[PDB]
């Protein structure tokens, strides 16, 4: 950037978006930075707008192109265009390779119900060798259980050791067949992507930003699923809320898959395609929101810019831009590490 | 989707503002939950999750347990005719 | 259509699932989107395990 | 002779039962795991098509820095060659 | 198939189509995305009519 100047100093999704808008409108533009840096805030005592919203009402700017959430309080002062990118509150969790060694993973080939059902046939056949021929007969039937299914001259005892032989045959062939099915393909496999499943358990914690639109969504929500999510985070110790967005993403990474963070899907989908490539958006979003472009009330560029965005989305331009700075220019190494 | 009003209509901007109010107060998502999920005929077909089970099923192993006990029972029937002959 | 009954006066407001398109924005005033959507995939979930 | 098959005393009889279930899992864990390296041996390209060369990033690929070859992928509107050009254009280090 | 647009476009056993006349079909027509244009060129030449 030090070796560059003008509008070519910056790059990003909004940078290309400003060029397309100006192309269909036919005016020259200049890319300026907001002073205070924090946009869309109105003080409760002084009632003075700050950020980029205050630069349009106070005439310090003509148009604003940036990820600005469309809210009702901002619509009463400036003009908002139609949304150019949809999003919503999503769930971000670390991708569990699993890669889950242990003893619970040894009895994994057979199911939890077969390991506990084979023993019912063991003691069932060793107790038949009692009947076909107690401290020496169980001592014998166990000596007749190890070596297939001793001294059985009666025809009654001959077919007991034969069917038990075919019975243990299918079990040991089954143990080998499925035990190869997970050294060949690993899902593997958890967890659930939905949000209602994330609330019904307390093993893995979850929280939102300490102050923002995300926390206020659950506070006044009158839906059954989301209210139980609010009564948890309100009485969840320690503090499940983070100070900034950079601290919430850094808390899911150092939690061994035991902490989740709820945030917008645009930021969530962007982190998934960035190093170290571990976060993965799971399940649909929770609410419906979108960004937009702002112009002053009664300005000469309000309606002309609104009509230009609808021409961009229809020709497939916006989705081509979303696919540009998210997945094409993404440093996703998990698409190359999960297939190797 | 959206609500449409004629160009330069009086009730144009008031309805536009009135949609943002219902959205943030959650009245839109609550009504969406009303005529879709709540009054829905498959409200149960939306909670059960279908995942890839890791372990091997018990049902196929059942076909082996029903042929073993089917042999144990046939074995105790021959044990009695051999005890009399 | 409903857009016609707004430009032609036979009604005052049209409330329905009305897709927000550019060709309709030039002739009528659209509110903010009260319901987001997109083209999706419908498949019969198996129903393969017997 | 107890090691080869399965594993007159109750003490040794349960040495017979338990030595088998241990060697039974190992031979299965040998058999099951060995099938995974032969099924992965069937995952060779080997030798694939020019398109599949672009679908993976383990083996890198590039052309000359300036010539009739590099320009081909640039203005090729074909989806396969365009995916190749987008990779080589931003692949670091310089391919 | 896994839930995705490309897994629907990578195979051709489970076919797929849209409505004959509507904003759905016109999407894939003028779409300049690699994954979608592949789906368009499939259904545009798919027989029998999907
Ligand atoms: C007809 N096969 C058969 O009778 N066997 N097959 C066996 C067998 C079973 C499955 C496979 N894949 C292989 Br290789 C060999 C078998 C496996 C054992 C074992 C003993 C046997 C002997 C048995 C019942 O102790 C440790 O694991
Ligand atoms: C390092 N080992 C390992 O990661 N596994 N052990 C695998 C494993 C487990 C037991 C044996 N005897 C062998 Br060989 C390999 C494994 C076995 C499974 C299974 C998944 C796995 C994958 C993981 C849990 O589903 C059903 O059976």
């Amino acid at each position: 950037h030090e070796m560059l100047e003008g509008n070519e100093r910056y790059e990003g999704y909004c940078v290309d978006l400003a060029a397309e808008i100006a192309k269909h409108c036919g005016f020259k533009y200049k890319l300026t930075i907001v002073g205070d840096g924090k946009y869309g805030a109105r003080d409760a005592d002084t009632k003075i707008w700050n950020g980029m919203v205050g630069e349009l009402v106070y005439g310090k700017a003509d148009i604003a192109i940036a990820p600005l959430t469309i809210t009702l309080v901002r619509e009463e002062v400036i003009d908002f265009s139609k949304p150019f990118m949809s999003l919503g509150i999503s769930i971000m969790i670390k991708k569990p390779q699993k890669s889950k060694p242990g003893v619970f993973s040894f009895l994994d080939p057979l199911a939890y119900e077969i390991w506990m059902c084979i023993v019912f046939a063991y003691i069932g056949v060793s107790v038949v060798l009692f009947l076909v021929s107690i401290f020496n007969s169980l001592w014998f039937s166990l000596g007749a259980f190890m070596q297939q299914g001793i001294s059985p001259r009666s025809l009654s005892g001959r077919i007991v050791g034969g069917v038990w032989w075919f019975f243990t045959l299918i079990i040991i062939s089954s143990y080998t067949a499925n035990l190869a099915a997970f050294l060949t393909v690993e899902r593997m496999v958890s967890p659930i992507e939905s949000a209602e499943d994330l609330s019904k358990q307390t093993e893995i914690a979850y929280g939102t930003l300490d102050s923002g639109s995300t926390k206020e969504f659950f506070r006044r929500s009158k839906i059954a699923v989301f209210d139980k999510m609010w009564t948890y985070m309100r009485s969840a110790e320690p503090s499940v809320f983070v100070r900034t967005t950079a601290e919430g993403v850094a808390r899911v990474r150092k939690s061994k898959g035991k902490y989740a963070y709820l945030l917008e899907s645009t930021m969530n989908e962007y982190i998934e395609q960035r190093k170290p490539c571990d976060t993965m958006k799971v399940g649909g979003n929770l609410d419906s929101k979108g960004y937009g472009i702002a112009t002053p009330k009664g300005s000469s560029l309000g309606t002309p810019v609104n009509l230009a965005v609808l021409k961009l989305s229809e020709q497939g331009v916006l989705d081509k831009l979303k696919n540009k700075w998210w997945y094409d220019k993404g440093e996703c190494g998990a698409k190359d590490s999960g297939s190797k | 989707y959206g609500i449409a009003t004629p160009k330069g209509s009086s009730l144009g901007t008031p309805v536009n503002l009135a949609v943002l109010k219902l959205s943030e107060q959650g009245v839109l998502d609550k009504l969406k939950n009303k005529w879709w999920y709540d009054k829905g005929e498959c409200g149960a077909k939306d909670s059960g999750s279908k995942e890839k089970t890791s372990a091997l099923s018990l049902s196929n192993v059942a076909g082996v347990f029903y042929i073993l006990v089917g042999g144990l029972g046939l074995a105790m029937l021959v044990a009695l005719i051999e005890f009399c002959y």
